[PDB]
């Protein structure tokens, strides 16, 4: 109920290491997808952990 | 009903007046997708609800 919430701006948006990574268990982008997303360009990103 | 069913993945944009029938399993990583299953493999068919 107090997520924290991270501005991410300026910087590449590189999922390289994020997907191709087997930590992770679940990821579903709902609105946009991966093989995309390297040539998307986006104004701001905030991360809720 | 969920006898109707849809194509969710595919390689590249079919060309018009084109017929995918193919159900072999689509991979959306730079992984190999052997077998049956694999990681982050999806089944290119979803039902309608
Ligand atoms: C931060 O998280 C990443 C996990 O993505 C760690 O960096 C590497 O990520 C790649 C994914 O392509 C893995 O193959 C590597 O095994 C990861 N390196 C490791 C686990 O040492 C990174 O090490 C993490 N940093 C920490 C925990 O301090």
């Amino acid at each position: 109920y107090a997520w924290n919430r991270k501005r991410i701006s300026n910087c590449v948006a590189d999922y390289s290491v994020l997907y191709n990574s087997a930590s992770f268990s679940t990821f579903k982008c709902y609105g946009v997808s991966p093989t995309k997303l390297n040539d998307l360009c986006f104004t701001n990103v905030y991360a809720d952990s | 009903n969920y006898n109707y069913l849809y194509r969710l993945f595919r390689k590249s944009n079919l060309k018009p007046f084109e017929r995918d029938i193919s159900t072999e399993i689509y991979q959306a990583g730079s992984t190999p997708c052997n077998g049956v299953e694999g990681f982050n493999c999806y089944f290119p068919l979803q039902s309608y609800g």
